[PDB]
Parts: C-alpha cells; sequence; structure tokens
C-alpha cells in the first residue's frame, strides 16, 4: 500500500536533531523549524529496500494550510511531545489525536514518544511540575495509547538509534499486521 | 525594429541614445554604489517607461512627462515632500487648498525655472537615481519620504565637488549595506526579539510599537528632520549638504524616530473623527425636544420656549469642546499641532460662553418676574445666533476650524496638509450631484424625524410630566420614588427615541441612495425592458465601432471583414471551454462555408444574431451568461481605444503561497480498494456533465483544433494508462477547479487578445509577410511580448516540494513569456552572521540548470528577510521591483479571465486618462498652479459588473478592491499595497495623497473594527470637506456604527419596556375610542391613562422592524441563486456565547417579564425575533435529525462542562471562561470605568422596576406600613456569592485530608444548586405572584454582573485574593451557563420527540448549498452494545435534570396554591420582608368628587 509516515511537534521540541541523524547521519545542534518538506530513509524491512516517505512539518497553528495535506494514508505518526513536558501530551490528546483520526481512515495509527534519553531528568521535570503535573513514563504513553485505540505505542529516538531501527521496520510492516 | 526598446531607439528625435543611458546608469552606480544586477534592473525599468511613454507622443515630451510625473512635476512626490520639507511650506498649501475649494508663487516660480533649465542628459540623471533609490530601498518603500529625504542626500552629494574629486569607485552594496540596512534593522527590532539564536516574535500594544507610518512622518516637517542626531551626538542639519549622504550611515535612529500617532479606547476615535454626526444629531434632537416639552419649561411663555430651543448651540459647542479635548489626547503635544489645538480650544470655549450668557440672562428669574420685551426679543435673536452656529460647526471641519483667522507664525495646521489634506474636490455636475443627494438626505430625514417625535410624544410627555401616582413604597423612601415613576418611564421613552433618531439617518441615505441610482439609469438609458434581441442585433457595430480602432487606421477594407474575425476569435476560445456544443458553435460562427470567390459568399453573417426564436446557447452555460454581459458591456459608452503599438505597457502581479498549481493525478483518480464520499472526478463530471461528456465522445477537442483555422479564412488509473490522456484529465481538472493554473491561463488571455487585435488592425504586417505563417506568429509574439507582462510572485519556490518544482516547471514550460519572482537564500561569509537573503525573477526563455532549477536572470540582495510581518503586502512588495510599464493590475491567487474581458484591455487602460490627453510643457513660466489641470492624478481603477427591483437591490449590495493601479503614482507614494502588519487602506492612502479613484462598468473581474482606530479614518474624519465627510462616513464605519445603535436601542427597549410594563400593571388605566372626544371626562373617576405610551410601544416596534427589514435585505439579496421563487454541540454554544446569546436570554427573559405583566401585539414580533436569535445556529446545523445525534452531543456537552475540574484541558468550560478573561485582560483605568458604568446604568433602572412593582400603588396608604423590597434585592444578591465563598473556604481547608475532579464538580453543583434555591427564595418573598418575582430576579442577575465587573475593574489595576476572586466570578459564570445550556435542551427535547423529522432535514439539505452525503463506519457488536448502553445512561440522565428542573419551577406554585399565603412576626425595622400582602383591593375609583 501507498504508507507516508508523518513527523509532526512544535518547535526545537527535538524533531530536528532525530530527523538529520536518521536521515542523514548528523546530529545539528540548533533546532531549524520545519515547515513542509519530505525525507527518503532507506531501510530494510523483510529482507527488502524500502524507501521511507519522511513527511515533515511543524506543529504550529500558523501552518495549518500545509500541513493536513500528507496527513492522509498515514501509517505511523511521529508526534513529539516531550516526557517531562506533561502539557505537550495534554496538548497530543487534545488536537493532535483527533486530527490524526480526522485523516488516517482506514489505516493502522502508531502513537511514538520522543525524547526517551530524557525520560526522567529531574531538573526539567521539577521545574515544569511547580504548576502540579506528573512525571511521564512509558506506561504513561502506553496507557494514552490504549484509551486513543492506537495500534501501537512504539518510542524511537534517533539521537541514540533507539528504537528506530526495529520501531520503523515495524511500522512499515503494521500495514499488514493492522 | 529588432530592438528591445522600439520606440525610443527607432526615432531619431530621440534626445538620448541607449548608450548614454547605459553610461549614466553606470556611473551613478560607481558613484553610489548600488548592486550592479539592481542597476541592470532599474536600466530596463527605466527603458520600458520610455518605451511605453514614447509609444504615444514625441521621445523628448515623452522623458520631460517622466522627469515632472516623478521630481519635478506639481504630480510628483519629490515637490511635494522637497516643499513641505526644506521649503516648509506645508502652512501655505492649506491656505491656497482653502482658497481653491518669500511666498508659496515665487518659490514655485523658481522652482520651475530651476527645472526649465536642466538639458535632458541631467534629467535622465535625476530619474535614473531615482528609480536606482527606489530599487535598493527594499522595506523602506513602505515609508516614501524616507526615500525621498534619503534621495535628496544623494543628489547633494552626488553634485558636490568632492564626490567628483574621488578616483575610487565606492564598494559594490554600499547603499543597501550602509543606508537601508540600518533602518531595515530598527523596523525589525520593533517587532521581533532573538533567544538561542532564534528570531523570536513579540508582541506589544499598538500604542507601543513604532511603525512604518510613525517612521515616515518623521521626515513631514522640517522639525521632524531637525531630530536626526548622529552617533557622536551632533545634529544632521549641522553638517553641510555635500557631507550627509556619508555620515548617513553614521546615524542611530532607535533614539530618532518616535510615535505621532497614539491610540486609545474606541468612543474616544468615535467622538473625535466623527464629531460633525454628533454635533448635528445632537443639537437637532434637542432643539426639537425644547420645542415640544411646554410642562418642563412652563412654571406650574414663547420667551421660554425660544431660550430653551437656543441650548441647542450650546450643545453643539459642548460637543466640540468633548472632541478637541479627545484630539488633544491622541497627539504629542511636542509635535507640531500642540498649540494650534490649545488655540482652538481657547475659541471654542469662547463660543461656548457667548452661547451661555444670553441664556443665562434670560433664564434669571427676577428678568421673568417683570416680563420685558427686551427680554424676548433676546431670546429671539439668542435662538437665531444658536442655529448658526449648529450650521456652522455641522459645515465646517473640525481640523483647522477657526485657522484662517489665526494667521500665526506656529504652524496652524495640526496634520501636514501636503500628505493628508489634499483631496481631488468633484468637478462638473458630479459635485453638484453630490450636494443635492446629501441636502435631499438630510432634508427628508428631519422631516420625518418632527414628524414622528411631534405625533408619537405630544401627548406622552404630557401625561408623564403631569401625572402624580399613589403608593406605600419602601421602608426607607417609601414617599419618593413613587411620585417621580411615570417620570423615569419617559426619561427612558427619549432615551430611546433618542436612539432611533440616528437610524433614521441611515434608513434615508439608503433609500435615496437607491432613487438617485433609478435616475441614473434612466439617465444612462439602459433598460432591462429593451428587448435582448436589439442588443444583439446592434452587437456587432458596436464592436466595430468600440473594440477596434479603426478611424485610427485608413479605411481600406469592410468593417464586416474585421468583426467577423473578432468574434470568430471570441466563439473559438468560447468552444475551446467546450461551453458550446459544435452544432451551437456553427451557427454562433461568421460561416464562410459559402465560396470565397462571390464576396457575400464568403461572409455570412451568424445565424445567432440574424434571426433573433432558437436555442443558440446550450441552457445554463457559462459562455451563454458571458456574451450576454458582452452585450450588455458593450452598450454603455466607453471610451474610445488607441492602435495596439501605441498602447501602454502594463503588467499583471499575482502572489500566492501554498496555493495549488495544477490538480495531481492523485487527486483525479484514487484506489480501488477504498469507500470515501464521491471520487472527485466524477463530482466535478457531476458539475459540469454534458460539457465533460462532449469533448470526450466526439471528441471535440480535434474536431475544435481544426475548426479554429475554419478553412483559414477566419497503474495509478484503472480505466485508463496513456500519460497524454493524464496530461488532459489533469488540465481539465484545474481548468474547473479553484486553481492557480486557471488564473495563469485566464490572464495570458491577455496577451492572446493583444495578438489578436495587432493581427486585426493591421493587414499590412499579415501582407509584407506573405504566407510566412511561423514569421508572422513570431512578429505578433514579439508584439505581445513587448507590451504585456505576467508576474507571479513565489516567496515559496526555496522551499519547494517535488511535485510543486515539477508544477511550476510546466507551468514555466506551457508559458514561456511567464515571469516568476521568489526568494533564495546564503550562509553568510562570517560564522556568527544572520544568513543573506536575495530575491530572484526567472521567466521561461532562461536556460535549464544541470541541477534542473532554472537560471535566475536578476538577483537583488535584500538587507533582511522582506517578510518582516505576517502579510500579503510585504508578499507583494519584495516582488514588484521587478513590474514594468506605466500600469499595474492587482489579482489575488484565484481570479478567472476571459477573451472578451480582454479585448476592451485599452478601453479599460484609457481611463486613465493619460493616454488621450494633449501635452505641455509643464514649467512653463506663465503657467500657474491654479491654472493646471494635472494636479489631481488617476490613482486606482476599480472594476465592477421585477427585474428591475432585482437591479436596484443588486446596485445596493454592490455600492460602497483596487483592480488597477497607476503604477507611477502609487509607487512613488508609499507602496502598492500598504496592510503593514488591506486594500481600503491602500485605497484611502490614495485618496488622502492627492489622487482619484474611478469605477468602470464594462470590465468585471470574478474573485471567489480595528480600524476605528487607525490614523487615516481621522485624518479623513477631521479635514474632509462636509458632503464628501458624509460620504465617506456612511459608506464605511455608518454600517457598523448603525448595527451597534440597532444593538443600543433593543437593549434600551428592553429596559423601558420593563419599567413601563411595571407602571401599567401596578396601575389602574382608562381607555378611549377615537370617535369619543379628546378632551372628555375620565371614564373612571381618578384614573391615569398610559395608553398612549403603549402606544408608543407599538410605534417603536414598527420603527425597529422597518430598520431591521432594511438591514437585512442586502442579505437576502446576496442570496440571488435561490431567486425569487425561494457539529459539535458544546463548540458550537461556545462559539455563539457572548456574541448575543447572553445578552439574547437576558432580553428574553426582560420580555418574558415583560409579556406576563401587560400583553400587546407587537411583544410577539419581538418574542419572534428573540427566538430567531437564540435557535439560528441550532436549527441551520446538520445532523439534527436524530435522537442518537443529540446525546452523543449532550454527552459532548456534559463532558466540556466537566474537563479541566482536575486537570486542565483546552476544550473545556474551565478554558473558555480563562480565554474571556484573558480577552477582557491611570487614566485608562478612568476609561474602564467609562465602560462600567452603563452597566451600573441598566442594573439601576431594572431595580427601579422592581421596586415599582412592590410599591402598592391602589392599596388604600396604611401609615407607617411598608415593604423592603430593596432588603430583598440585597439578600439575593449576596446569598449566592457568600455561599460560593464560604464552600470555597470549606473546600480549601477542610476535609482534603480524606481523600477516598468530583470535588470540583461538586463545588460547582453546589452553586449552581445554590443559584436555584435564592430563586426559589425569592420566588417565595414575592409571595407566589409571578410577575413581581420575574422583575426582582431579572434585577439580582444584573446586580450580579455589575459586581462582577466592579471585581475585573479593580483587578485590572495580594496575588491569593485577586485569584479567590478571579474563581468565585468562574463559579458564578458556570451557574449561568449550566442553566443556559439545560433550557437550551429544554427547548430541544420537542424536535427530538417527534418520530421522524426527515422531511425537515431534507428542506434543509435543499437549501444548504454543499448538498454532501456522509455515513459512518462499521462497529463491533460489543462496541455497538457500549454505544447503546451510553444512549441510555446520557438519556436517563438528561431526562432527570429536565425533571428536576420542571419540578423546581412547579411543584412550588403547586404548593402555594395548596397552601394559604400569609405573613406575620416582622420587627427590628425589617417590616414585612415577605411580600406584606395576602389580599389586595388595588382599585381606587369613582368615590363622587373625592379621588383616593
Amino acid at each position: 500500500i501507498r504508507r507516508k509516515l508523518v513527523i509532526v511537534g512544535d518547535g526545537a521540541c527535538g524533531k530536528t536533531c532525530l530527523l538529520i541523524v536518521f536521515s542523514k547521519g548528523q546530529f545539528p545542534e540548533v533546532y531549524v523549524p520545519t515547515v513542509f518538506e519530505n525525507y527518503v530513509a532507506d531501510v530494510e524491512v523483510d529482507g527488502r529496500r524500502v524507501e521511507l516517505a519522511l513527511w515533515d512539518t511543524a506543529g504550529h497553528e500558523d501552518y495549518d494550510r500545509l500541513r493536513p495535506l500528507s496527513y492522509p494514508d498515514s501509517n505511523v505518526v511521529l508526534i513529539c511531545f516531550s516526557i517531562d513536558l506533561p502539557d505537550s501530551l495534554e496538548n497530543v490528546q487534545e488536537k493532535w489525536i483527533a486530527e490524526v483520526l480526522h485523516f488516517c481512515q482506514g489505516v493502522p495509527i502508531i502513537l511514538v514518544g520522543c525524547k526517551v534519553d530524557l525520560r526522567n531528568d529531574p531538573q526539567t521535570i521539577e521545574q515544569l511540575r511547580q504548576e502540579g503535573q506528573q512525571p511521564v513514563t512509558s506506561q504513561e504513553g502506553q496507557s494514552v495509547a490504549d484509551q486513543i485505540g492506537a495500534t501501537g505505542y512504539y518510542e524511537c529516538s534517533a539521537k541514540t538509534g533507539y528504537g528506530v531501527r526495529e520501531v520503523f521496520e515495524a511500522a512499515t510492516r503494521a500495514s499488514l499486521m493492522g | 525594429p529588432n530592438e528591445p526598446y522600439p520606440a525610443w531607439t527607432a526615432d531619431s528625435q530621440s534626445p538620448v541614445s541607449i548608450e548614454q543611458i547605459e553610461d549614466i546608469f553606470i556611473d551613478l552606480t560607481n558613484r553610489l554604489g548600488f548592486q550592479r544586477d539592481s542597476m541592470r534592473n532599474m536600466f530596463d525599468h527605466f527603458m520600458v517607461l520610455l518605451d511605453s511613454r514614447s509609444s504615444r507622443m514625441s521621445p523628448d515630451q515623452a522623458l520631460l512627462s517622466l522627469h515632472a510625473d516623478y521630481i519635478g512635476g506639481d504630480t510628483a512626490n519629490y515637490k511635494k515632500w522637497y516643499f513641505a520639507a526644506q521649503l516648509d511650506m506645508d502652512d501655505e498649501i492649506g491656505f491656497r487648498n482653502m482658497s481653491l475649494g518669500n511666498s508659496l508663487e515665487a518659490a514655485d516660480f523658481r522652482w520651475k525655472a530651476k527645472m526649465n533649465q536642466l538639458s535632458p542628459l541631467e534629467r535622465v540623471r535625476h530619474i535614473a537615481l531615482y528609480l536606482l533609490c527606489w530599487g535598493e530601498a527594499n522595506q523602506v518603500r513602505f515609508t516614501a519620504e524616507c526615500l525621498c529625504f534619503i534621495y535628496k542626500c544623494a543628489l547633494d552629494y552626488l553634485d558636490s565637488p568632492l564626490c567628483q574629486q574621488r578616483q575610487e569607485p565606492m564598494p559594490e552594496g554600499d547603499f543597501l549595506n550602509r543606508v537601508i540596512t540600518p533602518i531595515y534593522h530598527f523596523i525589525r527590532n520593533q517587532v521581533y526579539e532573538i533567544v538561542d539564536g532564534r528570531f523570536v516574535k513579540r508582541e506589544r500594544d499598538h500604542n507601543k510599537i513604532v511603525g512604518y507610518d510613525d517612521l515616515n512622518q518623521l521626515f513631514w516637517y522640517p522639525e521632524g528632520i531637525a531630530k536626526i542626531v548622529l552617533e557622536d551626538g551632533t545634529k544632521l542639519i549641522e553638517l553641510p549638504l555635500e557631507e550627509r549622504y556619508l555620515r548617513l550611515g553614521d546615524v542611530v535612529w532607535d533614539d530618532v524616530f518616535f510615535k505621532t500617532y497614539k491610540e486609545t479606547r474606541t468612543w474616544l476615535h468615535l467622538v473625535t473623527n466623527f464629531n460633525r454626526i454628533w454635533v448635528m444629531h445632537i443639537s437637532i434632537f434637542w432643539m426639537y425636544f425644547a420645542y415640544n416639552s411646554p410642562t418642563f419649561y412652563t412654571h406650574n411663555l414663547a420667551a421660554y420656549k425660544w431660550a430653551s430651543c437656543a441650548l441647542g448651540g450650546t450643545v453643539a459647542s459642548l460637543i466640540q469642546i468633548v472632541a478637541t479635548l479627545c484630539e488633544w489626547s491622541f497627539v504629542p503635544r511636542k509635535w507640531a499641532g500642540a498649540q494650534h489645538l490649545s488655540r482652538r480650544f481657547w475659541f471654542l470655549c469662547i463660543i461656548f460662553g457667548i452661547n451661555l450668557g444670553p441664556i443665562i440672562f434670560v433664564f434669571a428669574y427676577d428678568k421673568d418676574t417683570v416680563y420685558s420685551t427686551a427680554a424676548h426679543v433676546v431670546a429671539a435673536v439668542m435662538f437665531f445666533v444658536a442655529v448658526a452656529t449648529i450650521i456652522f460647526f455641522s459645515i465646517m471641519p473640525l481640523g483647522g476650524l477657526f485657522t484662517s483667522y489665526m494667521k500665526k507664525s506656529t504652524r496652524r495646521y495640526v496634520a501636514s496638509q501636503t500628505f493628508t489634506a489634499a483631496f481631488a474636490p468633484l468637478h462638473g455636475l458630479d459635485r453638484w450631484m453630490s450636494y443635492l443627494v446629501w441636502v435631499t438626505v438630510f432634508a427628508a430625514k428631519y422631516s420625518e424625524s418632527y414628524y414622528f417625535l411631534v405625533l408619537s410624544l405630544r401627548d406622552p410627555i404630557r401625561i408623564l410630566s403631569t401625572t402624580a401616582m399613589r403608593c406605600t413604597g419602601e421602608y426607607w423612601w417609601g414617599a419618593v420614588l413613587c411620585k417621580v415613576q411615570p417620570k423615569i418611564v419617559l426619561g427612558l421613552v427619549i432615551a430611546t427615541d433618542f436612539i432611533l433618531f440616528f437610524l433614521d439617518t441611515y434608513l434615508w441615505y439608503i433609500i435615496v441612495n437607491t432613487i438617485f441610482s433609478v435616475g441614473k439609469s434612466f439617465y444612462l438609458g439602459i433598460s432591462i425592458l429593451t428587448p435582448w434581441r436589439n442588443i444583439f442585433t446592434r452587437l456587432p457595430k458596436r464592436i466595430y465601432s468600440k473594440i477596434l480602432a479603426t478611424t485610427d487606421m485608413e479605411i481600406k477594407y469592410k468593417p464586416k471583414v474585421l468583426i467577423s474575425q473578432v468574434w470568430n476569435a471570441i466563439i473559438i476560445s468560447m468552444y475551446r471551454e467546450h461551453l458550446l456544443a459544435i452544432d451551437h458553435v456553427q451557427k454562433l460562427l461568421y460561416h464562410q462555408v459559402p465560396s470565397e470567390i462571390e464576396g457575400k459568399r464568403t461572409l455570412r453573417a451568424p445565424t445567432f444574431f440574424v434571426s433573433q426564436e432558437t436555442e443558440f446557447f446550450p441552457r445554463d452555460s457559462e459562455a451563454e451568461r458571458r456574451i450576454s454581459f458582452f452585450a450588455q458591456s458593450l452598450s454603455t459608452p466607453i471610451p474610445e481605444p488607441l492602435p495596439v503599438d501605441n498602447m501602454p505597457t502594463f503588467t499583471v502581479l499575482t502572489p500566492h503561497y501554498a496555493e495549488r498549481i495544477l490538480l495531481s493525478l492523485r487527486e483525479i483518480i484514487r484506489e480501488d480498494d477504498q469507500f470515501s464520499r464521491v471520487t472527485l472526478l466524477e463530482y466535478l463530471k457531476q458539475l459540469h456533465p454534458v460539457e465533460w461528456e462532449c469533448f470526450v465522445k466526439d471528441t471535440k477537442i480535434l474536431a475544435e483544433e481544426t475548426a479554429a483555422y475554419e478553412g483559414n479564412e477566419n497503474c495509478i488509473g484503472f480505466k485508463s494508462a496513456a500519460p497524454e490522456y493524464t496530461l488532459r484529465t489533469r488540465i481539465w481538472a484545474s481548468l474547473r477547479s479553484q486553481t492557480l493554473y486557471r488564473t495563469i491561463s485566464g490572464f495570458m488571455n491577455y496577451s492572446r487578445a493583444i495578438k489578436l487585435l495587432y493581427r486585426v488592425e493591421n493587414p499590412e504586417i499579415v501582407q509584407m509577410f506573405g504566407g510566412n505563417a511561423e514569421g508572422l506568429e513570431r512578429e505578433l509574439e514579439k508584439m505581445a511580448r513587448r507590451k504585456f507582462k505576467f508576474l507571479v510572485s513565489m516567496q515559496r519556490l526555496a522551499k519547494f516540494k517535488p511535485h510543486e518544482l515539477e508544477n511550476a516547471e510546466f507551468l514555466l514550460r506551457a508559458y514561456p513569456d511567464l515571469q516568476i519572482a521568489y526568494l533564495d537564500e546564503e550562509p553568510p561569509l562570517t560564522e556568527g552572521e544572520e544568513p543573506r537573503i536575495y530575491s530572484a525573477l526567472i521567466d521561461g526563455h532562461c536556460e535549464i540548470l544541470d541541477n534542473g532549477r532554472r537560471r535566475p536572470k536578476f538577483r537583488v540582495q535584500l538587507s533582511g528577510n522582506p517578510i518582516l510581518g505576517d502579510g500579503k503586502s510585504d508578499n507583494q512588495n519584495h516582488a514588484l521591483i521587478f513590474y514594468r510599464g506605466e500600469y499595474i493590475q492587482l489579482i489575488d491567487a484565484n481570479q478567472d479571465n476571459y477573451l472578451e474581458e480582454c479585448l476592451k484591455i485599452r478601453s479599460v487602460l484609457a481611463e486613465f486618462e493619460e493616454l488621450n490627453v494633449e501635452q505641455v510643457n509643464p514649467y512653463a513660466p506663465g503657467l500657474r498652479y491654479e491654472e493646471q489641470t494635472t494636479n489631481h492624478p488617476v490613482a486606482i481603477v476599480g472594476a465592477r459588473e421585477f427585474g428591475t427591483l432585482f437591479a436596484r437591490t443588486l446596485s445596493q449590495i454592490g455600492g460602497k478592491h483596487p483592480d488597477f493601479i497607476n503604477a507611477t503614482f502609487m509607487t512613488t507614494r508609499g507602496g502598492v499595497s500598504k496592510a503593514q502588519k488591506e486594500d481600503i487602506y491602500a485605497g484611502m492612502n490614495a485618496m488622502l495623497r492627492g489622487g482619484r479613484i474611478k469605477h468602470c462598468e464594462y470590465y468585471q473581474c470574478g474573485k471567489g473594527g480595528e480600524q476605528m482606530l487607525s490614523r487615516e479614518y481621522y485624518y479623513l474624519g477631521t479635514q474632509l470637506p462636509v458632503d464628501r465627510f458624509l460620504t465617506f462616513y456612511y459608506a464605511h464605519p455608518g454600517f457598523h456604527l448603525n448595527n451597534l445603535f440597532i444593538q443600543l436601542s433593543l437593549q434600551m427597549f428592553m429596559l423601558t419596556l420593563v419599567n413601563l410594563s411595571s407602571l401599567a400593571h401596578e396601575s389602574i388605566m382608562c381607555i378611549y375610542d377615537r370617535n369619543k372626544p379628546k378632551t372628555d371626562v375620565l371614564v373612571p373617576i381618578g384614573c391615569y391613562n398610559f395608553q398612549p405610551a403603549v402606544d408608543w410601544v407599538r410605534r417603536y416596534t414598527l420603527s425597529i422592524f422597518i430598520v431591521f427589514w432594511i438591514a437585512f435585505v442586502p442579505i437576502v439579496v446576496q442570496e440571488l441563486i435561490e431567486r425569487g421563487l425561494w457539529i459539535p454541540f458544546s463548540i458550537l454554544y461556545s462559539r455563539f456565547a457572548g456574541s448575543a446569546i447572553y445578552m439574547g436570554a437576558r432580553s428574553m427573559l426582560m420580555l418574558l417579564f415583560g409579556t406576563v405583566a401587560h400583553w400587546q401585539a407587537p411583544l410577539l414580533w419581538f418574542w419572534a425575533s428573540l427566538s430567531s436569535l437564540i435557535f439560528a445556529p441550532f436549527v441551520f446545523n446538520p445532523h439534527q435529525f436524530a435522537w442518537e445525534d443529540f446525546f452523543l452531543d449532550y454527552r459532548d456537552y456534559i463532558r466540556w462542562l466537566s474537563r479541566g475540574n482536575n486537570q486542565y484541558h483546552r476544550n473545556s468550560w474551565i478554558g473558555y471562561v480563562r480565554m474571556s478573561r484573558a480577552r477582557i485582560t491611570a487614566h485608562r483605568t478612568n476609561l474602564i470605568m467609562a465602560e462600567i458604568i452603563p452597566c451600573a446604568i441598566y442594573a439601576a433602572g431594572c431595580f427601579i422596576a422592581f421596586t415599582f412593582i412592590n410599591a402598592q400603588t391602589g392599596v388604600k396608604t396604611t401609615d407607617d406600613d411598608r415593604v423592603n423590597s430593596v432588603l430583598r434585592i440585597i439578600i439575593c444578591t449576596l446569598a449566592p456569592i457568600a455561599v460560593n465563598l464560604g464552600v470555597l473556604f470549606f473546600c480549601m481547608g477542610m476535609s482534603c485530608c480524606s481523600g477516598p475532579s468530583v470535588m470540583a464538580g461538586i463545588a460547582h453543583g453546589v452553586a449552581v444548586i445554590v443559584h436555584i434555591a435564592f430563586f426559589i427564595v425569592m420566588w417565595v418573598l414575592e409571595s407566589f405572584n409571578f410577575v413581581r418575582m420575574l422583575i426582582g430576579v431579572v434585577t439580582c442577575i444584573q446586580c450580579q454582573r455589575l459586581i462582577f465587573h466592579c471585581m475585573t475593574a479593580l483587578m485590572l489595576t495580594t496575588q491569593p485574593s485577586r485569584e479567590l476572586t478571579a474563581k468565585v466570578i468562574e463559579l458564578s459564570e458556570f451557574a449561568a451557563d449550566f442553566v443556559l445550556g439545560h433550557v437550551i435542551l429544554i427547548c430541544q427535547l420537542p424536535l427530538i420527540i417527534i418520530p421522524k423529522i426527515d422531511k425537515f432535514h431534507s428542506i434543509m439539505l435543499f437549501w444548504l448549498k454543499p448538498s454532501r452525503q456522509i455515513r459512518p463506519p462499521i462497529y463491533s457488536l460489543k462496541q455497538t452494545r457500549l454505544r447503546k448502553r451510553m444512549v441510555k445512561k446520557y438519556c436517563s440522565l438528561y431526562f432527570l435534570v429536565l425533571a428536576i428542573f420542571a419540578g423546581c419551577i412547579i411543584g412550588p406554585a403547586v404548593a402555594s396554591a395548596k397552601i394559604h399565603k400569609h405573613i406575620g412576626d416582622s420587627l427590628d425595622g425589617v417590616v414585612h420582608n415577605l411580600f406584606q400582602p395576602i389580599n389586595t383591593t388595588n382599585n381606587d375609583t369613582g368615590s363622587q368628587m373625592s379621588t383616593y
């Protein structure tokens, strides 16, 4: 099938870093806001050469004209939210899940949590829980995925290569698993 | 020819050779270091201007006219700036403008002589220097006067010996990097900021921002120029003129510029700028009201009547003084004009004193006691002086009201007259027509207003002023408020009529404009009754006369042939569009089928023209409508054309951002194994089925390809997998769907039309080519490329996707002529530096690089990113430097154009009034400004479009976007578009600068609040002539203010109706028939007859109905397609909550009180209007025909209420009240109190009506027996808030330990319950009477709203207390929202009760334009059972809540009926807290002579 890969998120949330590491192999220290574009990645799936339609677009409301164009017919959406910031996750449940359900019709949906390396940073957690928030864990993300009826919660981080290989191979294979 | 610029190059009379122009441009670039590529672009621009200008006049005349237009002429912005700043002649220019409606003449003569002495090379040098500066200005282009100052400095530098001495050229890019770059940095810093190496947006009040205009204004006045200081501190003025250009870079701008126009609350702006409207309306209303109120000015006299009317002039002077104080507030004191404001205030106060003096003399009671004829004559003369004052202040503009008298040394005018007051006066019968229209409007308005005032209020004023009531009243002040109750009713009535007095004027304005439009239609003679057969019969001759320039060319051939060729081209265009059938096209074509040997057989007139009945056109075809409109346009008078080679050069500008270039094959055809909606290709087919079917079935494409000649006498897709077929499908879909490619084709029709005209008019070229068709095509294409240029701006090209890049490459390949302008970026040479951004242009001719990107023809470097603010204006600005020609056409991303509209392009350009006029020397010594006829150019041009009535209404909606622009005029002044964040702002800037705006009906194009604070509105309202001012005011702001006044009058009428209903209910009234004598003994003895008051209610209902109907005719008219023959619930409610839903409900409650208190037929109309207002969103929204749908929506609403209690959620009630608080969030504090005051007035009025109800009018007066209703209001108002505070404290400090979202919802429910309980307690206290309770609860709600507004106002001026107040207000808001939604759902219930409303839903679907069907996906049985369980649960809960409320309402009434009323044991000052009497007579009448 024509499976599309979509990465969304607010600015300076780690999208550019992991995206450039996976796409080409460099870690940019600068966060460059991506408006709307697509990259190609060669991943071996089932012993077959698969090219990934790595659609990219910033999650800001200013870009509501171009970002919805490629959402349809997408298997895995990499909603980039900070683990240490549950407000971003609440915004994911509030708006992004609704939009993904709105566009992704008849295609499996996978929820992805970014920044696995900074899952439990005490300083940021303390400075973001001053307003009465809670820590976010892998089980918390899986709970969110279960509530929204997602086909799976796979965490990948191209910064250190965690997950990306197996997670993306499974995403290609999720078109058949369902 | 064979030259890039044939007109100037070929003529041997040209004074300057192209090589000399190139040399002078290069010399300027060397001396000032303009970018070489920018120099090349501006050299091309200047040569194109010379070619276009010289094509229609002699070369030297063309160069002279260009010099005059750009710098030297009276129409040159540089001259205006030079006189405003260097010569400091603004006040003299204001003097001259006022008259038209050492010394200036001497300076103008010196300037003209200086210009005349110039040789042609010097004129070229001046123009080239200006054009280079303008090209390099970049963002400074919007601040035109800054550009003019930089140009002055550059000229001074160049002419100085120091510049000539230097032998080392200035480094390339010095201009941009030194002069423009600092100013761009200043503008950018005023908006944005940098964080962590990333550029972030910064927001501040616009009062704190220094925008483009504020930067611009500093250069208008010489004092503003003097404020400029270098970094070291020395003033820029101290330097000699030759040194200034070099030192310009050394200047620091941040502390030099400043804010010139300061903005504050809206009502201050409305008072200041529109002062004349308020003066005339209010003063005349006072005079009418004074003349008609004998009781008010008569003790227990003609002199008093006349004197009281003279107060109208005093009111006018007061309005003027208040407007002057607001004006003083707006502008800073140091800036030029403050001293004039002080003097104007002094003059106005003196006039006020003069108006007051004699009136105070007459007022003196000792003078009245001994009547004197002197006092009577004083009163009369004072009245006439007051009328003169009202006229004078209604006519004269506020700006420079007394300026002529002063002749002051300082600057007399507040605003620079050269740039703010230069309006082009109306000339000829047009100005007289405007005078007559406005005189008619005001005469009719005042006559009608006096008729209505006398008729409606002559009796009510008498009755309510002279009638005194009988009641015990409240304990604290029982006596004092019943005796004035009718007076309060009368005051409210007068206020309501005062508001209505304004709507009358807009009504009359619309009526009179309609009548004048019909009159103009009669004068023109175009009548719908005229047979269309006649218009079509005359069409060929009209085409011969107008579409072709035949008088210019020698008449060697019959007209028949030329018009036949034009019509054949038109019809072949139609056929290529596929809108016409082959047979129909054949009937519409001048037939050449018969033998060409015989002249008659060679050309045969179309069947379509000769016959006129037969279906020549397919029914409901765009082609038939287009042809009919073409004929209609040809009927009207239009300017004569001129030969194509003589036509001026113009350009078409198109910006876009993310628009779809061409339809993707994926969009057209989709995968088989899916189901969603209907395939878009088939949807479009259904849209135009015949058009789609004809060309595929009959192969009409190739048949039309052959017919165009007419013998020369004139695996993705399952159904197909042929590439050419895919291209054809994509082209067709793009043509029939909104697409950029459709606009590109429609506007290449311009080039096609120009080619056609050049071929038709000049057969000599065709003979010369002698059958060489390819060479003929090449030559015609040369002409088309020379005359017409298409430019489309794309700021996205650097970031285009592969498919978008492919689409753009296809676009360029289709039309090699086309031009594109885009932006590209590069990294800096030094590390740690901002990226470098250039602007580039490409057209199809540019060779394609190896990497696939097209080579840029021009690169221009910009100091920074051109998109400083989010708006289309900057997108246009970064690209227009590449425009060519003398005229520009603006279009948005999507528009449609046709060959017939293109043929008339020569006429459209002609109406700018430059082509057909004779040329004279603008520097002749004898000529004088007053004698010149070129003072006011045509800056902008706009294009516009039982049966007679519909035409009237269409004109009504039409009357009120620049579609063409005078390139030079708008380029030198400001920019083509100046949103600087819209079109109206650009048009108003053109009007202020001095240009004119014209509208043409022969060319039609299809396209598919904050203003009140703008400085332009202030200038226009403060400085326009009276008639022009009225035109402007009732065009643009009149609509908004009329709507606001409609809402205000609705609220005021509801308040008056509440008070009047209370008065009627508590009183006993007496009615009389018309036959029965007007003056007679009252039918019941001792009765007050208030029937005229309810008659006034009826009259007011009729008046508001008329106004609403007139305001609604345009909206229904817009739905012409229907013709005369014919969703989240919570999100929707929040959307329209605060949009007159809360006000709608409150007014509905007041109307219900009035309805129960008294019944009058007009209130039924108000009931219908309010019900429509409340339920409109809930009736026109879809999915209504489903019980499950309603229960899902109700569940979503309950979730919306519950969300945010424990964990914040954006889509929740908490979030929305937070949003409202945020949107609400010294002297400005006083302005805030100004808005809170009206709410206090409404609360007081409702409270007074409530007190009326409880005053016990008809009951026998009982000594020391009184009812403390005000204490009732106090208790019922404080108790809910007090309980909210108590429960909040309890939750905060109690039971928190015993933990085992529910708690917050519990608190909200408790607050709701307490509100309901206190409403019940109010009903109990009223003794279970329903009407007194209704008014009491309305008053309680008003008091709570007033308290909340007071708390908010205090918050805007300790933190835990503030948060506590916010929480409390939010709790009350939750209670209100919950009850409102609950009643909404109650009203929803009956619709659900109906077994099947499918018929209503189907009718609604027919009404709805989209007409779309949607079906839900399949669901699992367990999930379906869960959904059914949820439906059962939530419907049960909804019915439970409904039953709880229904019991809460009815049950107390049943209990009260069951248990008899009783009152007892009231002491300690609180007497009869519960409403005193169980039984009451309330009927005092008869009683022989005695009353009461």
